[PDB]
DNA sequence: ACGTAAACAGGAAGTAA
DNA sequence: TTACTTCCTGTTTACGT
């Protein structure tokens, strides 16, 4: 039931369904509970994982939130240093 | 009942059955105590309220919140570690 | 100056220092550090090295934290089966 | 290739006094 | 007004596989 992908890896996933590579916290919670259903909003570890993850991985870059829809967070897109590669792999599964 | 937070933390490192377990004192001289099983005291204190499953997150919030008011101070890079400003 | 000795003699040395024969790698950490001042706690490599040995050796067993004490990490013990052995070697460079 | 749990910060909005 | 509380987003620490 777990999908076999990294907390980054999903992220990375996120980001790249995002129509402008952008995403809140919120934005990225939703896109992996509607893409996978094991994580249920209920139980809130994962989003924990999530966070912690964005908080350290150098390629996730935050953006400052703007007057378009001024309520829950900051932006998050991935560094172009390192994107496409990040990108490619970001659906590949774990042996 | 119409009760502050440090004055509850404070009644419980004064009584013996919390006394070491749940808080000790660090430096009882400054005022430095240490919450062990902060868990257990984050629920005791929301016992007062009602609210059963206190958890020290939201209490830590409440700890913070007294940062500004000049009651408590965190004691930074000791785990568990605030230090009272206002005593006797 | 580093230590002729496996991490996992290291930590079975610690264990053994230890009054009750038990250590949490914080305990297992600080052990090192102070008999041996190469492993300074600055870079974290060696802690990670510790971590690996801890989970993969048999012989080292995990006891879980209480409410008597609820606190950061578990405690671990050396498995009495082979342990004497181990504390005999602990020390042979 | 992390996974997971928890401490610690602070804005912001609710609730109670 | 003061005094926490709920909730959210974030950073950081620590342990364990």
């Amino acid at each position: 039931s777990k999908p076999p992908f990294s907390y980054a890896q999903l992220i990375v996933q996120a980001i790249s369904s995002a129509q402008d590579r952008q995403l809140t916290l919120s934005g990225i919670y939703a896109h992996i509970t509607k893409h996978y259903p094991y994580y249920r909003t209920a139980d809130k570890g994962w989003q924990n994982s999530i966070r912690h993850n964005l908080s350290l991985n150098r390629y996730f870059i935050k953006v400052p939130r703007s007057q378009e829809e001024p309520g829950k967070g900051s932006f998050w897109r991935i560094d172009p240093a390192s994107e496409a590669k990040l990108v490619e792999q970001a659906f590949r599964k774990r042996r | 009942n119409t009760i502050y937070l440090w004055e509850f933390l404070l009644a419980l490192l004064q009584d013996k059955a919390t006394c070491p377990k749940y808080i000790k004192w660090t430096q009882r001289e400054k005022g430095i105590f240490k919450l062990v099983d902060s868990k257990a005291v984050s629920r005791l204190w929301g016992k007062h309220k009602n609210k059963p499953d206190m958890n020290y997150e939201t209490m830590g919030r409440a700890l913070r919140y007294y940062y500004q008011r000049g009651i408590l101070a965190k004691v930074e890079g000791q785990r568990l570690v605030y230090q009272f400003k206002e005593m006797p």
